[PDB]
């Protein structure tokens, strides 16, 4: 359709949401999940240690 | 499962230590019985041999 400068303004909007998502959103979410996965694994290890 | 295991382990160990302590004191009762019988037949051996 109409060839337009919206391609350039949207490239600023795209980059800024990936920088803020990369720093702020993604490290804290993955921390919270993986910390829970470790708690479950430490539960497995604790059962084996009890019977030993 | 780890908490309950600790309590019984302690309970088991206290039982085992109690029976072991009884067996050493029962061994001292056997010792003192054997020693008093040894003394009793040593006086009795002397008294019969001199009477003889």
């Amino acid at each position: 359709m109409n060839l337009n400068a919206t391609i350039l303004g949207q490239a600023i909007a795209f980059v800024l949401f990936v920088l803020f998502c990369m720093k702020y959103v993604w490290p804290p979410l993955m921390a919270a999940i993986e910390k829970r996965q470790k708690e479950i694994a430490d539960g497995l290890a604790s059962a084996e240690r009890a019977h030993k | 499962d780890l908490d309950l295991a600790k309590a019984s382990a302690t309970d088991q160990l206290k039982k085992a230590k109690a029976e072991a302590q009884v067996i050493i004191e029962q061994a001292n009762k056997r010792r003192s019985q054997i020693l008093d019988e040894a003394k009793a037949e040593a006086e009795q051996e002397r008294t019969k041999i001199v009477a003889q």
